[PDB]
């Protein structure tokens, strides 16, 4: 019983701030794929940097 | 950055900077690996817990997903990541093993190959002395 | 316990449904994320040989 | 992007910046300390937030039992006075009314 | 030696003493609890974090059973502080009808020893 | 006897024996700054200890195969680039023979 009770406490916190949270947390990972894409995209480049070092 | 600690690959909840590699670690993963090692784990340069800078930067960490989750329902959930975990360092095990096999019959192949060049360069010598 | 069992089943539901739509999304980001750390790792593990 | 920390502060920084704001004021943006320009556990993380959060609710609990049960401690002994004052009282109004029965 | 932390009444892990009160507190706990409270929890005086001086499966099976066995002194916890609370509005009730009972024979005292007086 | 912690060295000693020294001194016993008389978990942390032992191990894996997995595919490579090597050689001596049969 109490643990529904710590779970229905859960609930109601989760239903307000859970989607705020969650639009967060969603945008955090695109922040860590835009810093991916950034590296990747500096890499890349300097990988064909590199080529057209390599073929000169 | 948004850190990640890189022995775990993962996010830190304790978070410190080492300056012998400028890397980013979880202070007590690294301060056991410096018990155990006396060095940077990146580059095996020593290292001591003292000269690790502390990082008190928040957490933004976010439950995945909260509406599961219950007492039952998290040991339920922690034996499946923990069993996950155990697949994955085992996998590693798996893969490093494996890397062993591929790696030798490629250096195998190769080092035949200079035997190969030798062969033809005085082919290649002796048809140019043909050539005089 | 099984009143409170039928109202933590239909508020969680109720939820499911709202932050369902924000799981969809994280489903698609964290593959994406681990693809993208795949081409990194595969594109450093090539500029180390190149 | 680069990757540095000041010890004293344990902040994070783009270097750029903190190396600009030590050049000019020779400490740290965030304490005023002196700063050289050179220097699964989600998850166990919230269990053990899980029992955080029960032990502190258990002190509560605790404090506000103990707090209901003092008063309640004095008024259990009073209790059985009370019972006897009305016997005592049932007695004096019973020899009043023999008093008064009498004439 | 091995201590008692006075929040959890459980030994901690890691522990800190306020010298507000001299006694020993888990400060993951306590630092949470002076975020919401601000205050030393044994006397309700005000106190601050700094002030505190610092000092598979069958594993979580055991642990499962440990955490059902907190639950247990939960619901123990609760229901005692229910009964208590439900003693004592009973036993005011009953204090507060052993007043107006004894008002009442107090006015039934009252009237025959006017009674008595008018012989 | 009686636990009592110094906030100077943080340390928890025996009443008796720091008594004594605060009684002569009036000081810490290890670093001497000015001191008077006056001044489930464990089940976590035991399974956290056991993660961090995976995670290490696990690192010095992600470690080791990577050096290896680089000079893996640097070896591969390296026969890659003896393919390029054959290639013209192959070339060159099949030029060469037909230049002897010119005379």
């Amino acid at each position: 019983l109490e643990h529904q009770a710590v779970r229905i406490e859960n609930l109601e916190l989760m239903s307000q701030h859970g989607c705020n949270a969650w639009k967060v947390y969603n945008e955090n990972l695109v922040h860590m794929i835009e810093h991916a894409q950034k590296e990747l995209q500096k890499l890349r480049k300097h990988i064909q940097d590199l080529n057209w070092q390599r073929k000169n | 950055m948004s850190l990640i600690c890189s022995i775990s690959n993962e996010v830190p909840e304790h978070p410190c900077v080492s300056p012998v590699s400028n890397h980013v670690y979880e202070r007590r993963l690294i301060e056991k690996y410096i018990a155990e090692n006396g060095t940077d784990p990146i580059n095996n340069q020593p290292l001591s817990e003292e000269q690790l800078i502390d990082i008190k930067v928040a957490h933004p960490i976010r439950p995945k997903p909260p509406s599961a989750t219950s007492i039952p329902a998290i040991l339920k959930a922690l034996q499946d990541e923990w069993d996950a975990v155990m697949l994955h360092s085992f996998t590693l095990r798996q893969q490093l093993q494996t890397t062993r096999q591929e790696l030798s019959h490629a250096l195998y192949q190769h080092d035949a190959a200079c035997r190969v060049i030798a062969r033809l360069t005085k082919e290649v010598t002796a048809a140019r002395e043909a050539l005089a | 316990m099984t009143t409170e069992a039928k109202r933590a089943a239909k508020m969680e539901k109720k939820m499911k449904i709202l932050l369902g739509g924000y799981q969809s999304r994280a489903m698609g980001l964290m593959k994406q994320l681990n693809d993208l750390w795949d081409q990194i790792e595969q594109a450093h593990l090539e500029l180390r040989t190149f």
